[PDB]
């Protein structure tokens, strides 16, 4: 297990995994990250069926 | 012959004093502690409460 993650030039993905996240009650939800300077970034993910 | 042996004596007096300051004045320097910047604030994950 490391404490800091890089990657390059061309796509990635993410893949994050919490047990306590329920598709049945919850209309959405919302991913952060944080930098290694300090700064961060936001992107928001439906979740509803459709 | 007073003169002769009296300025021996004040020659050598003279060194031994200087590079006693010498000795002195280098200690002196390089003790001096300082400080620290603190880094950037800190960036706030979260605020919250609980009873």
């Amino acid at each position: 297990i490391f404490d800091v993650a890089s990657a390059s030039q061309s796509n990635f993905a993410v893949v994050i995994w919490c047990p306590n996240v329920n598709p049945n009650v919850m209309q959405s939800v919302d991913v952060k990250m944080v930098f290694s300077d300090g700064s961060t970034w936001e992107a928001s993910v439906p979740l509803s069926i459709t | 012959v007073s003169p002769v042996i009296a300025t021996l004596l004040l020659i050598l007096i003279a060194v031994a004093a200087a590079v006693l300051l010498y000795t002195w004045v280098s200690g002196l320097s390089a003790n001096v502690a300082g400080t620290q910047v603190t880094g950037k604030s800190l960036t706030l994950i979260q605020a919250t409460w609980a009873r």
